[PDB]
């Protein structure tokens, strides 16, 4: 199994340093040209910077080498980018991303990982609260039953929200976050059931916030 | 050389073979009747080298033979001075006494720089050579041609990890099964231009041999036939 | 009418641009421009790049 | 610098059409172009490279053709699951450009929303602030109106709404709406209710509660 396990990112204040690191594994590290592919908001991808087997070929994109610097160590299957003096526009998710085939520098990519975000911003790390979303009664019209979690006043993004350790999928939808005035995240997560089935379960939504070292295992009742 | 045919008694007057202490490790060219053009990381060993000329059947001594000792090796001078060991892939031989230039020993013509690279874009050529004719097996009896189109350098630079450099060309076919091979190295690549041979590479490298995806990889010439013309002159 | 950018200037071998946008032509060493001023003949026995049990 | 123009950036097809992405250069890349599909929350995914040749397990409906500078992505019987942004990429220069991006939706049937209301916790109301969470679920089109009213008061400027992506199986959509109150203010009233339109609906649909009683 291809495997490409990027770190190092997070929330950064603006001046400030960071380092990427991707851990690579089910391939032949040094047999590979390896890149950084960034998507930035509005979903546009970009060749960042990449880097040949050996070290000794590789290359930049614009208004970032002054700043950016590319490096790999074989012998610990990793690729790196040090990042310096960062500026607002450096948000983005950070993907490493291996060359297709011969793992000639100048391939296009058939691997990528899940990515390490990159968020460069004034503003402090706060955990979220997570509340139940329970409704006050339940018809029996509806053929479905809904609850869920709100996880309210974050900073930054991400949160990951499971139900029952991951155990439970079929009919939870985990909505976008939206940025509040307060310059904080909420988001909620929900799940629906037949009507019928909603006591043979009890409901519980896992968040989990990286950024303020939260974890949250929220039971969600009637009341 | 894999995949190619029988060439004929003459057909590469050009061709020499290089001996040692192995017999034919390697191949090179005729320059002039003093001088042998060839690949300097066949001869940068330290290997007393004995050069025949005229030769066909390796297995034979046949009576076209010409046999002579060499007296100085020349590696282009960038070649020492750099770790990376296929760049600047050439090196000049001088023999103890010249050649008697015949039917089966004549030299290659070599034009200057800018005549060699518009012959190469031709976009076929010849190479040559005793290697051997199957990936790690036997190697030829009698000598081998065969024609190779060139690669485009941003299709070659895409087939390998590997760093090809401004000196370096491809050539090969886009299926496999058709390439130069160990031992074919320092053997030329020459271009037909209306029935005169003219130099144009060096067999150099490549990652095993006729295997689909990768190609061979040839010293280009053209860099430095102006080195050429200045070593080989005859006094 | 006649220049080294179109077709070799009509050159077995080499080609330099003279004056008037015309041209000559040239051989390389062991060869004498032939009498037609485009083809190359021997000037030696044994000329570079040439087979020549023929 | 190489710029890639891919069109059209929006598209949406019915299950087994067939669909057409173009990718335009800016100058002739030969075939040194690849295709990738993004499917939401994943990483993009390697379709097609050198314009035509497909990458081991994509299936073959995706089909690529075209050199220079003009090139196309097919897929021939287009799937649910085929909802994702599919983008070029040119690998010619070593800056490798990508396309903007096609977003392509699936059309269905249409469906109405089910909805259902959320009062707020009494643990958030500890706190001081009080949100109310409108549900709508599973419903195509995309497009839906929602109204907050108290004591059939509409609101205004109050409410903050969040957007599922089309679902991989069902082509669904799923929506909410948080109202977000002051503890106080959320005591001066009694009766919370969200008003929900959607061409599914033939009327529209009112799920409310009596805070207190919940
Ligand atoms: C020195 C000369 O005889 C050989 C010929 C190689 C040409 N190969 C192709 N496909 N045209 N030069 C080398 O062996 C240079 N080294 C390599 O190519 C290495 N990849 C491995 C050497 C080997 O396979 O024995
Ligand atoms: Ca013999």
């Amino acid at each position: 199994e291809v495997q490409l396990v990027e770190s190092g990112g997070g929330l950064v204040q603006p001046g400030r340093s960071l380092r990427l690191s991707c851990a690579a594994s089910g391939f032949t590290f040094h047999d590979y040209a390896m890149h950084w592919v960034r998507q930035v908001p509005g979903k546009g991808l970009e060749w960042v910077s990449g880097i040949s087997w050996r070290g000794d070929i590789g290359g930049y994109v614009k208004s970032v080498k002054g700043r950016f610097t590319i490096s790999r160590d074989n012998a610990k299957n990793s690729l790196y980018l040090q990042m310096n003096s960062l500026r607002a526009e450096d948000t983005a998710l950070y993907y490493c991303v291996k060359s297709y085939g011969s793992g000639s520098f100048y391939n296009a990519f058939d691997s990528w990982g899940q990515g390490t975000l990159v968020t460069v911003s004034s503003a402090s790390t706060k955990g979220p609260s997570v509340f139940p979303l329970a409704p006050c009664s339940r018809s029996t019209s509806e053929s479905t039953a809904a609850l869920g979690c709100l996880v309210k006043d974050y900073f930054p993004e991400p949160v990951t929200v499971s139900w029952n350790s991951g155990a439970l999928t079929s009919g939870v939808h985990t909505f976008p976050a939206v940025l509040q005035s307060s310059g904080l995240y909420s988001l909620s997560s929900v799940v629906t059931v037949p009507s019928s089935s909603l006591g043979t379960k009890t409901y519980t939504c896992n968040v989990d916030h990286k950024p303020s070292n939260t974890k949250v295992d929220k039971r969600v009742e009637s009341k | 050389v894999v995949g190619g045919e029988d060439a004929k008694p003459g057909q590469f007057p050009w061709q020499v073979v290089l001996n040692g202490k192995v017999d034919a490790f390697c191949g090179g060219s005729i320059v002039n009747e003093k001088w042998i053009v060839t690949a300097a990381h066949c001869v940068e060993t330290g290997v007393k080298i004995t050069v025949v000329a005229g030769e066909h059947n390796i297995e034979e001594t046949e009576h076209t033979e010409q046999k002579r000792n060499v007296i100085r090796i020349i590696p282009h001078h960038n070649y020492n001075a750099a770790i990376n060991k296929y760049n600047h892939d050439i090196a000049l031989l001088e023999l103890d006494e010249p050649l008697v230039l015949n039917s089966y020993v004549t030299p290659i013509c070599i034009a200057d720089k800018e005549y060699t690279n518009i012959f190469l874009k031709f976009g076929s050529g010849y190479v040559s050579g005793w290697g051997r004719v199957f990936h790690k097996g036997r190697s030829a009896l009698v000598l081998q041609y065969l024609r190779v189109p060139l690669v485009d350098r941003a299709t070659c630079l895409r087939s390998t990890k590997f760093t090809i450099y401004n000196n370096m060309f491809c050539a090969g076919f886009h299926e496999g099964g058709r390439d130069s091979c160990q031992g074919d190295s320092g053997g030329p690549h020459v271009t037909e231009v209306e029935g005169t041979s003219f130099l144009t590479g060096i067999i150099s490298w490549g990652e095993e041999c006729a295997m689909k995806g990768k190609y061979g990889i040839y010293t280009k010439v053209s860099r430095y036939v102006n080195w050429i013309k200045e070593k080989t002159k005859l006094t | 009418d006649v220049t080294c950018n179109i077709k070799n200037g009509r050159c077995e071998q080499f080609c330099k641009n003279s004056a008037d946008n015309k041209v000559v032509c040239s051989c390389t060493e062991g060869y004498r421009l032939a009498e037609n001023q485009k083809s190359c003949e021997p000037a030696v026995p044994f000329p570079c790049g040439r087979v020549s049990v023929s | 610098d190489i710029q890639m123009t891919q069109s059209p950036s929006t598209l949406s097809a019915s299950v087994g059409d067939r669909v057409t992405i173009t990718c335009r250069a800016s100058q002739s890349i030969s075939s040194w172009l690849a295709w990738y599909q993004q499917k939401p929350g994943k990483a993009p995914k390697f379709l097609i490279y050198k314009a035509s040749k497909l990458e081991r397990g994509t299936p073959s409906r995706f089909s690529g053709s075209g050199d220079g500078t003009e090139f196309s992505l097919t897929i021939s019987s287009l799937q649910p699951d085929d909802f994702a942004t599919y983008y070029c990429l040119e690998y010619s220069s070593y800056i490798r450009t990508f396309g903007q991006g096609t977003k392509v939706e699936i059309k269905r049937t249409v469906a109405a929303p089910s909805v259902f209301i959320f009062p707020p916790s009494d643990e958030q109301l500890k706190s001081g602030t009080a949100s109310v969470v409108c549900l709508l679920n599973n419903f195509y089109p995309r497009e839906a109106k929602v109204q907050w009213k108290v004591d059939a008061a509409l609101q205004s400027g109050n409410s903050q709404e969040s957007v599922t992506e089309q679902d991989s199986k069902d082509s669904t959509y799923s929506l909410s709406s948080t109202l977000t109150l002051s503890k106080a203010d959320y005591e001066k009233h009694k009766v919370y209710a969200c008003e929900v339109t959607h061409q599914g609906l033939s009327s529209p649909v009112t799920k409310s509660f009596n805070r207190g009683e919940c």
